[PDB]
């Protein structure tokens, strides 16, 4: 159980360093995913 | 009394152990996937 | 040439969906099983809770108290169980 | 009967070696047995 | 002739940037488990204080006193997994 408990803590540094690289610009493009989301909300409330 | 209790003992201690591996082996498949979607390759073909 | 370049990744993200996808078929299958264990799980603690009642009807309250013994340890692994499966439950939606 | 009476002091011998050592910090786990084990008294009071 | 020390000084920094990727990764790895290691810390003192509230129960002050022994054990390392996260966390985005 300590074997594997030490592999948990390896996916764990594993995900860190996943983590850590995922920040990127694309975040500004969900922005732009959510503003055009905001519109279909919008075309929503025009059907309502 | 001693057998009464050491039984207990065997079937926690297996089981226990067991569970804890099943998901620590499903907690790396789960982490894996994460992984592997972040890890696409398709994106070379910039290059083409 | 990028043009084989660009049809081999299309080609690679041919296969890398197709693994999504038995990953997604394995956590149905990891979910649907904590499900069905802690179901039954649940329904053992009511039994062993019967026999405490048929201590309740005479005497042994040693079994009353021990068939507790299973009630606590059954209700403890149900709610390990339960949060084993909010974790799947999780997991199943990130990767969808 | 000589001989076989110094095997019995080994065994004794044995025990105290057996006996000191069982002291452990499991002995207040007990404590928490014995007061799970009046929950149930308490639940047989309230059956009664 | 400059245009190979310049194409070659180009070739470089390609290794470079290779090389601080990984010790980012690195980076990332340590705080990670010291993350890892300071939270179960944490729940540890709360389980040798249950043992305590055992002692609590009747009796063995003792026990309880050494469950706080265990309690100021811990919560210093907290402390000073604490103080190294932080380090890692400045370290890391001096890095980056």
């Amino acid at each position: 159980f300590e074997r594997m408990e030490n592999k948990v803590l390896d996916m764990e540094a594993t995900s860190q360093a996943a983590g850590e690289l995922a920040g990127f610009g694309i975040e500004n493009q969900f922005a732009q995913l959510e503003a055009s989301s905001g519109v279909e909300d919008e075309l929503a409330a025009l059907k309502a | 009394r001693n057998l009464a209790a050491l039984e207990a003992k065997i079937s926690e201690a297996k089981t226990k152990k067991n569970m804890l591996q099943a998901r620590a082996k499903a907690a790396k498949a789960n982490a894996e996937l994460q992984q592997t979607l972040g890890g696409l390759g398709t994106s070379s073909a910039t290059s083409a | 040439d990028p043009e084989k370049v660009l049809e081999q990744a299309v080609i690679d993200m041919q296969e890398d969906l197709v693994q999504l996808r038995q990953a997604v078929a394995r956590t149905i299958a990891e979910e649907k099983r904590t499900e069905q264990r802690l179901n039954q799980d649940t329904q053992e603690a009511k039994k062993w809770e019967d026999r405490a009642k048929l201590a309740l009807t005479n005497g042994e309250e040693n079994l009353a108290r021990e068939a507790l013994a299973r009630k606590k340890s059954l209700t403890d692994t149900a709610a390990a169980y339960q949060t084993q499966l909010a974790q799947q439950r999780t997991m199943s939606e990130n990767l969808r």
